[PDB]
């Protein structure tokens, strides 16, 4: 359903002064898309 | 799948129809 | 095979090294040729040798031969172990292991066996991957062996993660709470298969298996991942029987040993007819804490218009651990019983008396009722391996009732289930199982315990091969049967309806084999046992004396028995039990019934 | 010829039964017929619409298998996202609003790793969008699963394994809701141990973070 | 009353080995010596933590805590051992 | 596949059984050698079981050597011994006037070939190890080892023995130590699992395996002079500038010693299992699985029990089913 359009967006965390947060892993890295299409029931979901 | 006054559905499901003894059991 | 013949044999008979051969077929010929080799290395032949094999068909592959060619030795005598390399301590428990009895012939397979048994005893401290390796030196001035052991411990293992597999509908914290191993601790290889042992005894899951994986790239942690498959757990059953006889009847319920996954203990019933009325509701948590304390309890409703027996109320019950095996259970509960329209009897007017009752002797119009409150106890065992075919272990379920003073009844009752089994062979396809039931109740002040609460033997699940409920005293009447009033017999009158009794013992011998022929989809889920069962019910405080013309009730003497044979299979929705007996042994009115079946 | 136009009718209008029968009745068509993908590609369409997801996922896998190049090949990968998803829900946990995020999540992560497969090949394609959305849904039920487990642990009094556990969150899903609703539980574990300096350090973290 | 079971956390130290670190190690000899660290500061800094505690069932925690604080060159400039809890 | 059935031509003969008698328990279903032996008008013969039996030619002595047995490798007499083999490590020595046994001796294996006596020594072929031991002892004088995958008997001339086993050689050696004459390929198949007595006769050695590799050899060395297709295990007979075989679809033929084209055949015994043949009374002799006797013209039934290889000489023909005959 459309229930995976509710999730919540995406923030970082600040590093405090002094401090430096954890270095990440290379996977579950999430790449900048253009977000041109359909979503949900808008999506034709077919054999081209 | 399914299958044949009674039929089964799947796993898991059965029912009956056959005054009357309608009734169907549904496992989780 | 037409003949297999084995040369250079002198110690024993031909026939005797025959006896443990499969062939009697590469793979059989390995086995039989490594069953040989072991049977004489077991007896100090540290010498012996296969020298060849001959395998050969005759003309036209109308028949085969075989023949093995062996060399033997004499009997070797086992002078000592010597025990080296690296003990990171632990030297004394080695050394313990190291002992044997001088001059013991020397034993192949007990030097394995002191291998294993030291790799184990490493394993427990965390040494989960040492090197330890042995050999002889066999002498020839002397039919001696004196056996070197070299062991290099290795380095500690610890922890990193565990997970779980196959865990589709039960939460996560319904699998670890089971666990032993913690996590980011050292490791002990024992800790881990008590794990295995308490996830299969939930009864959850067609399968346990477990793997400890080396992390890459870390020459000191594992991870531990355990796999399971998900068992059906309970099923919704509903049912509507109308028709113009009865009107309208309706049954419906649930039973599940695990809700959604919840680890909840949840089961609800009632039913209605023109007759009767019925409620239950049962809900238990395993984990009100997180040690393991358990918190439940019901309700229920029984309403039977038949004479009229109404009833209704609640049970709390909270139990807790006190060992592995051990956990002790208390609780409080109420009851309200309600009887009217009562057939005069002695066995019930017996006890009306003792409540200060006096009703009027064949006069039907009559009630009387009563409010309880009941305290409940008691003390469960098990170490059984399994929760669906269990093969090992046994189990013991005390469990009782008093009455709380200020209540109408003062009486106490105590029952006592068992149950052992134990394997015939390795693979445990054959297994012994004994079973017992025991019970009493009686009276406090003068009262007796309200036939309500009698017991009853005989049945399915008891006794097989009688009809529910049957075994044990029969009614007398006082002046439908015409004698229950003065339209009929003038005096007392016996029947063949079973009213059970204060005592009950009962008790079963099943012997467990594999399916004689069944496909393998089939070999895990159907099980036939043969059976021999006996019991007996029987009723203290009967007076043998005013009512001396009839039989004696409170001779426990008359044992009822029955034998025959059972199959039990898991069905995908739900286990059933199907049997067979002859009831040999029979006394008056015991009405039998043969072919049996039920619903576990 | 006739089967084929009238499974596209039972794909359009018709049943799905009796669009997956006209399919499986060309099993019998020609490996190199001109239908031939098309029908394997109506048939991974027919089995995920009505559940069959087992043989949607063979009849994917033999579909790439056998045409590792294909014009339409992102289209087939978007379904394996898809098929892989689906397998994570289950309707009698939905019905009673059970939160599933504790369950198994090897599915989940099967799916994050096709659909960030289609998002880096095919730029391009008309399906990142609704991937782009997917891929974030998946990596927030992740992290629950992990402060599942670090709760647990709270509870039982397993310190180390509850610092360990939050600490792997904070390399692997940085920006999720779950890991900034984690942190107390590290400031937690490290007190109960008596570490106070990392114990000042989270706090320090938390208050920074702090809405 | 209610049984629970013993629960161990962190890695096992000893006296034999304990007395084995010297300041000038290496972060290898270390590792070598004692093994791998179950903890350690994430936050910017080279600091390896070895707990050893240990819950015997309804008795007391017992926990000894042993802290190397590392130059960014590898090398072991701070040794700080607390042989019990506070 | 089947058996062809007993043929229905009529028997021109009048042959007769002169005298029977049982013996023991009877060979049965293992394939063994133990056929009878005829020497000086008196009849040697013993059975699978240990019972061992010697009778005038018209019941004078037996004896059991069990404490079965299992003996094997038949009945040679030659002077004054008589060499029994067995499937055990024994080799039994009897005196030939008083049957009383002279002496045992070890062997590497079974002693399943034919026990044959030459030159001063006793050549068994046993585990693929040929022995030679003392005639009048049980001393071993020399072994010789050839490569393995019953055993083949040897054969002697000229102070030297040709033998081969189930391998692709035949080989020949000298009697007076264990040293190697020559060796050379006989046999050959196209599988594994398909390859496999020789006789010397002026000078030329005559080869025969399961394989189609019928070869005819110089005695001095290993050269092939010809070979043909024919292949059998079955003992086979040359005389008279022809050789006499029974095939392994149990044809039975004659061919010339120069390997030429085949001169007759009769098949119409074919899969009912032949024996070897015997020449006797100017005719082959074969006995059959069901008990008849074939002469090759004429058939007739001497016992339903079946049969062993048939031997004959000084004009007897002494046979043996599945006791013992005398035609
Ligand atoms: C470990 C795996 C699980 C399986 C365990 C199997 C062993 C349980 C045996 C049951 C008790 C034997 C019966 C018995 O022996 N029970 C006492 C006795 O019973 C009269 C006896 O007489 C004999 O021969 P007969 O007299 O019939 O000619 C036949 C047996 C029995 O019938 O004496 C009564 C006093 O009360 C009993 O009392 P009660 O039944 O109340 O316990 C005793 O127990």
């Amino acid at each position: 359903d459309e229930a995976y359009l509710e999730a919540a967006p995406l923030a970082e965390l600040h590093a405090p002064a002094g401090m430096i947060l954890p270095v990440t892993s290379g996977d579950y890295a999430i790449p900048v898309t253009n977000g041109s299409g359909a979503v949900g029931k808008a999506l034709d979901i077919r054999p081209p | 799948d399914w299958k044949v006054l009674n039929a089964e559905i799947r796993d898991n499901v059965r029912f009956g129809l056959e005054a009357v003894n309608a009734n169907f059991r549904y496992c989780f | 095979i037409q003949q297999i013949n084995i040369v250079g044999n002198h110690a024993f008979t031909t026939d005797e090294l025959i006896s443990h051969f499969q062939l009697r077929q590469k793979q059989k010929l390995a086995g039989d040729l490594e069953t040989l080799r072991s049977y004489y290395l077991d007896r100090g032949y540290a010498r012996f040798n296969i020298d060849s094999t001959q395998v050969s068909l005759t003309p036209d592959k109308k028949g085969i031969y075989v023949t093995v060619n062996i060399t033997e030795g004499d009997q070797y005598k086992l002078s000592g172990v010597e025990v080296s390399g690296n003990l990171a301590g632990h030297s004394a428990e080695i050394e313990q292991l190291t002992k044997i009895e001088p001059g013991e012939l020397y034993n192949g397979t007990k030097v394995t066996k002191m291998e294993d048994d030291i790799k184990k005893l490493l394993g427990r401290y965390g040494y989960a991957y040492p090197r330890v390796q042995s050999m002889p030196e066999i002498n020839d001035a002397d039919k001696t062996v004196k056996l070197r052991v070299n062991v290099d411990a290795g380095n500690r293992f610890y922890v990193r993660k565990i997970r779980f597999e196959g865990n589709d509908t039960s939460k996560d914290a319904v699998l670890r709470r089971e666990m032993r191993q913690m996590e980011g601790a050292w490791l002990g290889s024992d800790l881990v298969d008590q794990g295995k042992e308490r996830l299969n005894r939930l009864g959850f899951f067609e399968t346990v298996d477990t793997d400890t994986q080396r992390v890459p790239g870390s020459p000191d942690q594992v991870d531990v991942v355990y796999k399971v498959k998900e068992r059906n757990t309970g099923c919704f059953n509903f049912g509507i029987g109308y028709g113009t006889e009865s009107g309208v009847s309706f049954q419906a319920g649930v039973q599940q040993d695990n809700w959604l996954g919840t680890g909840y203990a949840v089961g609800i019933n009632g039913t209605k007819n023109d007759y009767q009325t019925y409620a239950e509701l049962s809900v238990t948590n395993p984990y009100f804490t997180v040690d393991g304390v358990s918190l439940g309890g019901r309700l229920f409703y029984n309403d039977f218009q038949a004479y009229t027996n109404k009833s209704y109320g609640t049970d709390v019950t909270l139990g807790f651990p006190i060992n592995e095996y051990n956990s002790l259970r208390a609780g409080l509960g109420y009851v309200h019983n309600s009887l009217s329209n009562m057939q005069p009897q002695v066995a019930m007017w017996r006890y009306l008396y003792s409540m200060g009752e006096h009703p009027s002797t064949s006069d039907q119009d009559n009630s009387f009722k009563t409010d309880d409150f009941t305290f409940n106890y008691g003390w469960t065992y098990n170490k059984l391996d399994r929760g669906y075919f269990p093969t090992d272990g046994s189990r013991v379920n005390l469990t009782g009732k008093v009455t709380i003073p200020g209540s109408d009844n003062e009486y106490y009752k105590v029952t006592l289930d068992t149950a052992t089994y134990v394997p015939i062979d390795d693979d445990h396809k054959w297994v012994v199982l004994g079973r017992t039931r025991w019970g009493y109740g009686d009276g406090l002040g003068g009262k007796e315990m309200p036939f309500y609460e009698n017991f009853y033997a005989g049945g399915s699940s008891t006794v097989r091969g009688f009809q529910s409920n049957t075994i044990g005293p029969k009614a007398v009447y006082f002046p439908d049967y015409e004698c229950a009033t003065q339209d009929g017999a003038k005096d007392l009158c016996k029947s063949d309806d079973a009213v059970g009794g204060n005592a009950m013992a009962v008790a079963s011998l099943e012997f467990i084999t594999p399916t004689p022929f069944i496909s393998d989809k089939y070999a895990n889920s159907v099980r036939t046992s043969f059976f021999w069962d006996m019991g007996t019910v029987w009723d203290t405080n009967w007076d043998s004396s005013q009512y001396s013309g009839y039989p004696d009730y409170s001779d426990p003497s008359n044992i009822r028995m029955s034998a025959g044979i059972a199959l039990q299979w898991m069905s995908p929705l739900g286990p059933l039990v199907f049997s067979y007996a002859q009831p040999f042994k029979k006394y008056d009115g015991d009405k039998a019934e043969q072919f049996q079946f039920n619903i576990g | 010829n006739e089967i084929y136009a009238t499974a596209q009718q039972k794909l359009q209008d018709g049943n799905w039964r009796q669009a997956i029968t006209q399919l499986e009745a060309l099993d019998n068509r020609y490996p190199f017929g001109p239908y031939s993908q098309q029908v394997q590609l109506d048939l991974i369409y027919a089995y995920y619409k009505n559940a069959d997801l087992p043989l949607a996922q063979a009849a994917i896998d033999r579909f790439i298998r056998l045409n590792p190049t294909h014009p339409n090949i992102d289209y087939v990968m978007y379904m394996r996202g898809l098929t892989n998803m689906a397998l994570d829900d289950s309707a009698l946990q939905g019905f009673f609003g059970v939160d599933r995020s504790d369950r198994d999540p090897q599915h989940a992560r099967a799916a994050f790793s096709d659909f960030s497969k289609l998002v880096r090949g095919y730029p391009n394609s008309q399906y990142t969008t609704d991937a782009t959305k997917r891929l974030v849904f998946l990596k927030d039920r992740l992290a629950k699963y992990e402060y599942s487990v670090a709760e647990y642990y709270t509870e039982r009094g397993a310190w180390v394994a509850v610092v360990n556990r939050v600490e792997g969150m904070l390399r692997d899903y940085p920006d999720t809701q779950a890991t900034r609703d984690a942190l107390p539980l590290m400031e937690n574990a490290y007190r109960q141990m008596q570490m106070n300096a990392q114990a000042e350090k989270v706090a320090k973290i938390i208050a920074a973070n702090s809405s | 009353v209610v049984y629970r079971p013993d629960i161990n956390q962190g890695n096992y130290l000893t006296a034999n080995d304990v007395s084995k670190i010297r300041v000038g190690m290496t972060q290898q000899q270390v590792a070598y010596a004692l093994g791998t660290p179950l903890m350690s500061d994430p936050f910017g800094t080279n600091t390896w933590f070895y707990v050893f505690r240990q819950q015997p069932g309804h008795e007391g925690v017992t926990q000894q805590t042993l802290t190397l604080t590392f130059n960014s060159s590898g090398v072991l400039t701070n040794i700080d051992n607390k042989p019990a809890l506070s | 596949v089947k058996m062809s059935p007993l043929p229905t031509v009529e028997n021109q003969f009048t042959p007769t059984t002169a005298w029977s008698t049982s013996v023991g328990s009877g060979i049965g279903n293992f394939y063994s050698n133990l056929h009878p032996a005829l020497a000086d008008n008196v009849v040697y013969a013993a059975d699978r079981a240990g019972l061992v039996k010697a009778l005038n030619a018209d019941e004078i002595w037996s004896v059991s050597l069990a404490e079965p047995a299992l003996l094997s490798g038949g009945v040679t007499v030659s002077g004054g011994h008589v060499y029994i083999g067995s499937e055990k490590a024994q080799v039994y020595a009897l005196n030939t006037s008083d049957g009383t046994v002279a002496w045992q001796t070890k062997v590497a294996g079974e002693a399943l070939s034919r026990p044959v006596v030459s030159d001063g020594l006793v050549l068994i072929h046993t585990n693929g190890q040929l022995q030679a031991l003392n005639e009048a002892d049980g001393a071993v004088k020399w072994t010789v080892n050839l490569d393995m995958p019953g055993e083949s008997a040897p054969t002697t001339a000229f102070g030297a023995a040709v033998v081969g086993g189930d391998n692709g050689r035949v080989s020949a050696v000298l009697m007076e130590q264990g040293q190697m004459i020559w060796q050379q390929r006989i046999s050959q198949a196209t599988g594994s699992t398909e390859i496999d007595t020789p006789v010397v006769v002026n000078g030329v050695v005559f080869a025969l395996a399961y394989n189609g590799n019928l070869t005819a050899l110089d005695l001095r060395s290993g050269q092939i002079m010809w070979k043909r297709e024919l292949g059998s295990v079955n003992d086979f007979i040359v005389d008279g500038n022809r050789i006499y075989l029974v095939d392994q679809n149990d044809r039975v033929m004659a061919l010339t010693i120069d390997g030429g084209v085949t001169l007759w055949t009769q098949s119409d015994l074919l899969h009912r299992l032949l024996t070897s043949p015997v020449l006797y009374n100017g005719n082959l002799v074969v006995g059959d699985s069901e008990g008849y006797l074939h002469w090759i013209v004429a058939q007739q039934k001497v016992d339903s029990s079946g049969f062993t290889e048939p031997v004959a000489a000084d004009g007897k023909l002494l046979i043996q089913a599945k006791t013992v005959y005398s035609i």
